[PDB]
């Protein structure tokens, strides 16, 4: 997908809760660096419900598609309070600009 | 010779998957239109949009409200605290005239509690019979809360609408959704982090985080947190009353309570000044687009 307006979808619908760079600071969501590749429940020192941590899936860019679109469904019990990326195309988007700035 | 009673009409040949598929038509643009106002939705104008129709309402001689849908008219449509609500307007232009028999009353409210809804919030109860109204009937200008006060002005303005201290607080709830903009009202900022689902926030932001009243860029007071909130004097001025703060308390505690709650005080608040035959049928629970598969 594009990779300069997936940066643009992270903006607006994700800074306020998450930072990317390495040291980020910890928000209402969890500083996603290097995300892709370790598990859910990576605290790093933070607090998660068990429900992420009890759907131990590797974050790889397909899964990720399945949590992103509706993340109450993909995790019953999660925390993020996000509406969903309802288009596949913005998925590809947002996903894409994600394996820049947390690798 | 007698105050105006508002009886509901339901509009000729219509039933329940009648209005559910108007439903569908508002939840399914507010899923292509997701790009309005840097990613938000029409949601958060759409409900503040129903607020503002319903809120015209006054008790005393049951003038206003959501029955008539004069906010078609330049004379509720130039309202400067309905700046910005030409779009929730706009969003339902198209959807009208696909439908050209429903009522604007029964369109506007059927669009907040759509974004309630589809805004992961909770379920409210919706009916119909709202009739269309001449213009005679249009309310005038300053029916609508001053941002800019205390906690004894919401209280004794929030009486005019026939609501408690309960019913009002967890109507605030929903400032949670959206955010404030300048050229709108004279406030810049969001409420909270999820400004585009229906969430606890709200209360939890009020007594998480502390709130220090600074200057904006527009000459108004607004109290604003470290983390980028804002709040409203009337707004801020929950957590300075003792009983306004005995509630937000229980709200930012049992998330399910303040659902429960706010669907019975919005659904009131939609119904305001509308006298129900019995003949009527029961309140409409619209389904998701979620539990029809999409
Ligand atoms: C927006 C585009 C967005 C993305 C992408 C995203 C990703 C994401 C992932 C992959 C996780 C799981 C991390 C893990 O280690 O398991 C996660 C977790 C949380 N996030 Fe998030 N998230 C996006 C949006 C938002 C928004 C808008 C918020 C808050 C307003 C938010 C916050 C959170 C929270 C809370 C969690 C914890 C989930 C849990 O504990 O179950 N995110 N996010
Ligand atoms: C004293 C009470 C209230 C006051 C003074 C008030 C005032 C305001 C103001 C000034 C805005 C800014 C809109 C903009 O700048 O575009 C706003 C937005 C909003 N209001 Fe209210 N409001 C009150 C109560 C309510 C109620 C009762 C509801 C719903 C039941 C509600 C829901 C909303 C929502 C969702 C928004 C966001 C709209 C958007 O971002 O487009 N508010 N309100």
């Amino acid at each position: 997908g594009s990779a300069k307006k997936g940066a643009t979808l992270f903006k607006t619908r994700c800074l306020q809760c998450h930072t990317v760079e390495k040291g980020g600071p910890h928000k209402v969501g969890p500083n996603l660096h290097g995300i892709f590749g370790r598990h859910s429940g990576q605290a790093e020192g933070y607090s998660y419900t068990d429900a992420n941590i009890k759907k131990n899936v590797l974050w790889d860019e397909n899964n990720m598609s399945e949590y992103l679109t509706n993340p109450k469904k993909y995790i019953p019990g999660t925390k993020m309070a996000f509406g969903g990326l309802k288009k596949e195309k913005d998925r590809n988007d947002l996903i894409t600009y994600l394996k820049k700035a947390s690798e | 010779t007698t105050p105006l009673v508002h009886v509901a009409s339901v509009e000729k040949g219509r039933s329940y998957e009648d209005f559910q598929k108007v439903y569908n038509a508002i939840a399914l643009k507010l899923r292509e239109d997701d790009e309005y106002d840097n990613y938000i939705g029409y949601g958060p104008v759409l409900v503040r949009l129903a607020w503002h129709i319903s809120g015209t309402w006054d008790k005393h001689d049951n003038t206003g409200g959501s029955y008539g849908g004069t906010y078609r008219f330049k004379k509720e449509f130039n309202d400067p605290s309905n700046a910005g609500l030409q779009n929730g307007f706009k969003f339902l232009e198209p959807i009208h005239k696909e439908f050209p028999w429903i009522s604007s009353g029964d369109l506007f409210s059927l669009g907040g509690v759509t974004a309630v809804q589809e805004m992961q919030g909770p379920k409210i109860p919706w009916r119909c019979g709202r009739v269309d109204t001449p213009e005679d009937t249009t309310p005038d200008n300053g029916r609508l809360p001053d941002a800019d006060k205390d906690a004894g002005y919401v209280r004794t303005f929030f009486q005019r609408l026939n609501m408690n201290d309960r019913e009002v607080v967890a109507l605030m709830g929903a400032h949670a959704l959206g955010k404030t903009h300048l050229k709108n009202s004279g406030y810049e900022g969001p409420y909270g982090a999820a400004n585009n689902v229906f969430t606890n926030e709200f209360y939890l932001n009020l007594l998480n985080e502390d709130w220090k009243l600074e200057k904006n860029d527009a000459n108004n007071e607004q109290w604003d947190s470290k983390s980028g909130y804002m709040m409203e004097p009337t707004d801020y001025s929950l957590i300075q009353d003792p009983k306004y703060l005995s509630i937000v308390k229980e709200y930012a505690n049992d998330q399910d309570k303040f659902f429960k709650d706010f669907s019975k005080a919005f659904e009131k608040l939609l119904e305001n000044g509308i006298t129900f035959p019995k003949d009527a049928p029961s309140p409409f629970i619209f389904k998701t687009l979620e539990e029809q598969g999409l």
